[PDB]
């Protein structure tokens, strides 16, 4: 389904070409930190 | 125990200690939700 995707929060926001191979690198880190606070 | 104005000050000190704990509790409630859960936050 297209319900899942990348750069989802806002569609074509900031216009970052680097984001597609970096904001992905950043978002798992941001999510990874969240689990370290839980435990 | 030795001998068979000072109390109202001790009461105003207990009230000051009570107010400081209430601010500490509201603090700890915010931190616990951060640790959790979108609805919890």
């Amino acid at each position: 389904s297209p319900n899942l995707c990348k750069s989802g929060p806002e569609i074509k926001q900031t216009e970052d070409k680097k984001a597609m191979e970096e904001f992905k690198n950043v978002k798992i880190e941001d999510y990874e930190r969240e689990k370290m606070e839980n435990l | 125990k030795g001998k068979t104005s000072d109390a109202q000050i001790f009461g105003k000190f207990d009230t000051f200690v009570r107010r400081l704990q209430k601010l500490i509790e509201i603090f700890s409630n915010i931190q616990q939700f951060n640790a959790l859960l979108e609805g919890m936050d």
